[PDB]
């Protein structure tokens, strides 16, 4: 967004349930979970690391067909002030950490 | 190298298996990129 | 035979003790893995006591008589709460039982930890020894001490859900009371604690 | 040899009691590593299956003292039988499809197929049982697997554990019924 | 002039911060006291950041105008259950306080620590930067970020009841947006999180 | 973590910013050379045909890699399947011709024939795309191939390739369409 | 090890033929257990 133009924000991220919802929608919510917040300034980038908590070493990486809840949980990006005249916008990306790890090529038929 | 191993060894020679190389006489790049990153945090931690 | 097991600020003196039974390892002993990425965070307040009871036993009650107790259960202390802010989690168990009794009576319990199990067919009841165990014979013992690591797929159980470890308490032998003294109804309680309890993955407060 | 029985200490006296010296023996069959370590029956005349290693009847050696066992680890090998071009093997975790493209693959050789699979799943052990909230006052989950054979025509097969690491011990029962007699007498050849 | 304040998993990134401000003491620094007979314990999941809006800011509010927050606040956090296992107890605040804006806004927030107020006089206001204290001018800062240790006549605040510390904002110029460009609002939140908490005398669970 | 992002800087932090280590992982499986080198099946029932190793299907695990990168170089092994006598092997550049002789050739073994194919082609380098004056405001050419394989009679064909190398990342795709639901959702074995 | 053996010695790598294992670093039981027993006569034995 514009220079002149401030905005502060927070991203959570919430550990998979055994959560009947929810998800929190206020910032207020988000704060107990493993969370960070950062304001716009000189520098306009944010790097926010999503850490691997599950009760297995590995989590597969297709969905299984039968569930009614995340298996690897939730992430959210809240903004914190509610008053924004007008517009702005934040673009968001995506990239593996430095401990990443694929395991078993495999060459599923599509679809 | 690659998906292949064995206690012994190729029977043919290497000649025959594999296209010999050829250096310009008579180099890998993401590896050093992804080296190149900095993990350390910005501006004055705390706590 | 004195002895004085505290956890936290909860003690349990007993003086018929027959002695600590430990399963499957002699301590239990956390590492660190990869499927927590080292966020998880030891916590001492949940390491106490508490304390239920499981049946009332007379004389009416034959062999083969089970009772029981998934773990863990639910409960009103830190413990219990943790399982409602902390997803996954990890505790190694170390538990008493207590059947207090004249020792004019006479009969016997098998107390036993069975991991994991689903259902105990009718022919498998007299195997239960090959999991840890003690005998509470009231000519003896009234206290048993059995004492167990953390057991499971996953380094961290899954908060509530899945139950590693189960307490089991068979009745050996038929109470007898030839003394008719009455006595009669002998109360079993247990009397037990985490040890070594880890959290990870906080998750939003209710509601 | 009197000793209190209360404490479950574990006590072995050998004949030694009574003047009789017996010598200590190596025994090697009773071995987990050698026992477990054959081509069990598991199953006829199916095609596609998935590799669950609780498929094993539970009358067999290795099925039984595999349920004599709470959590197991096992490299696997798997040896199809009977008329097939070909079997595919998908690893643990991979989606599900009709077809098969690229998925690791092998011919059969004289209508026989052998091939070693890898500890596939993500939990460190595997486990015999899984108390999921099955609670009672008197099923595993999928990821308990080392993958997903299919064939190209319907196979015999069976399961080869490997390394085999048993760990938490269950109780094993003798299948035989004694009937009216109290010894089951049984003919030998 | 980035900084950034880790507490817990918590964090929080600032690029208009004007520096931490220590309140009476360089740091908190807990001793043993006869009190409790030292059967006091630190818990580490009570330290994180939790954060609540305090009042939208217009050009509407004049010089003067207060808005306290007392301290420690409801919670539905760990700390907000240890308010309900413990009953004494004690922390030390650390806060953050931030009113994003154009910096072409005109104004000025004065943000302080009052400990232990019941009332504050109309008279009284202007001396109230005897209290730990930043400015929050829209032309520079966004960010104050107070630090104070415990503060009491007893050792252990009792739980809930007596508040020590009240988080108070002050208007100190009333808000100009000549550049008309609204703007107009400006929400100030806080960002607070407890250090070095202790707890004891645990108390029978609820209900 | 804040850093310019205008600058287009590689950065990557470990979940150690909240106090959680996490040990560098060697990965293998995501490995060029271990992934690269597979029998991916390309085409059915097929007699002559040049070898182009663009005819692999794009939604396979090699053909989809392979599509990842710009260049490419690979030694090769073919492997057809299906009832013939013979394969013929034209290395690249090698005038077409309806007859063959002498050009190399192996007979199959139990309906099966793998060989090694050399690269052959005269670039440095191949290329999976190519700006031939395809400029647009909105086909490779035939010299990049590895040969020209004829079978006696029309086989199953498979490709491998061997001592990998591929240069210039290019975008990999999902193959999978998520229609009304957000998350795809797939079964699993 | 287990029901194997052979003078020579698998012809493929152990990369391919098994799983490799991993060390909780960047145990046996009933083994113990059954060596914790007390065959020593309890009480003043005689004769």
């Amino acid at each position: 967004g514009p220079t002149h133009h401030k905005a502060k924000f927070m991203v959570a991220y919430i550990p998979p349930g055994i959560e009947t919802d929810r998800l929190p929608k206020t910032p207020e919510d988000a704060a107990h979970c493993y969370h960070s917040e950062w304001d716009t300034g000189l520098n306009s980038q944010f790097t926010f690391a999503v850490p691997y908590v599950s009760a297995s070493d590995f989590s597969y990486t297709h969905t299984d067909t039968p569930a009614m809840a995340t298996t690897n949980g939730w992430v959210a990006v809240f903004q914190v002030t509610d008053t924004h005249s007008a517009e702005a916008a934040v673009v968001v990306s995506v990239s593996a950490g430095p401990d990443l790890e694929f395991r078993f090529p495999v060459d599923p038929v599509r679809q | 190298s690659g998906n292949t191993g064995s206690i012994i060894n190729n029977y043919y020679m290497q000649q025959y298996q594999n296209s010999m190389d050829t250096q310009l006489g008579d180099n890998d790049w993401f590896s050093k990129l992804a080296q190149s990153a900095i993990s350390g945090l910005f501006g004055a931690l705390l706590a | 035979r004195i002895l004085t097991t505290r956890h936290g600020t909860t003690t349990s003196t007993t003086q018929s003790s027959v002695g600590i039974t430990y399963g499957y390892a002699d301590a239990d002993s956390f590492r660190p893995g990869p499927n927590t990425s080292g966020l998880e965070t030891r916590v001492e307040q949940a390491e106490r006591f508490f304390k239920e009871k499981l049946f009332d036993w007379t004389s009416d009650k034959p062999f083969g008589t089970l009772y029981v107790l998934e773990l863990p259960k639910d409960h009103k202390g830190i413990y219990g709460y943790l399982t409602d802010a902390y997803t996954y989690m990890r505790n190694g168990w170390d538990v008493q039982v207590s059947a207090t009794s004249t020792q004019f009576n006479g009969g016997s319990l098998l107390v036993a930890m069975v991991p994991e199990l689903c259902s105990l067919k009718d022919r498998e009841e007299f195997q239960l020894s090959l999991y840890p165990h003690q005998f509470i014979n009231p000519r003896t013992n009234t206290t048993a001490h059995i004492q167990v690591p953390y057991l499971g797929v996953n380094r961290h159980d899954q908060g509530k859900r899945h139950q590693a470890w189960s307490l089991v308490v068979m009745v050996l032998t038929p109470l007898t009371t030839e003394a008719q003294m009455q006595s009669g109804t002998v109360e079993v309680y247990a009397n037990i604690a985490p040890t070594n309890v880890f959290v990870a993955g906080e998750k939003p407060a209710k509601q | 040899t009197t000793s209190s029985g209360e404490g479950a200490d574990v006590v072995t006296t050998d004949p030694s009691t009574h003047g009789g010296a017996v010598t200590e023996k190596k025994r090697v069959h009773t071995d987990v590593a050698f026992v477990m370590d054959r081509f069990t029956h598991v199953l006829t005349n199916r095609t596609a299956f998935a590799v669950d290693l609780m498929d094993t009847n539970e009358k067999t050696l290795v099925g039984a003292l595999l349920r004599a066992a709470t959590y197991y680890f096992c490299d696997l090998e798997i040896a199809c039988l009977g008329e097939h071009e070909r079997v595919w093997w998908q690893p643990n975790g991979a989606p599900r499809t009709t077809t098969l493209r690229d998925n690791p693959m092998v011919f059969s050789h004289n209508n026989v197929t052998r091939f070693a699979v890898p500890y596939t799943a993500p939990h460190r052990l595997l486990s015999t049982r899984y108390n999921g909230e099955c609670k009672y006052t008197q099923k595993l989950p999928s990821t308990f697997n080392f993958g997903y054979v299919t064939a190209d025509k319907p196979v015999d097969v069976y399961y080869r554990m490997k390394r085999a690491e048993l760990y938490c011990p269950r109780p094993l029962l003798p299948g035989y019924d004694h009937a009216d007699r109290d010894r089951f007498d049984s003919p030998i050849g």
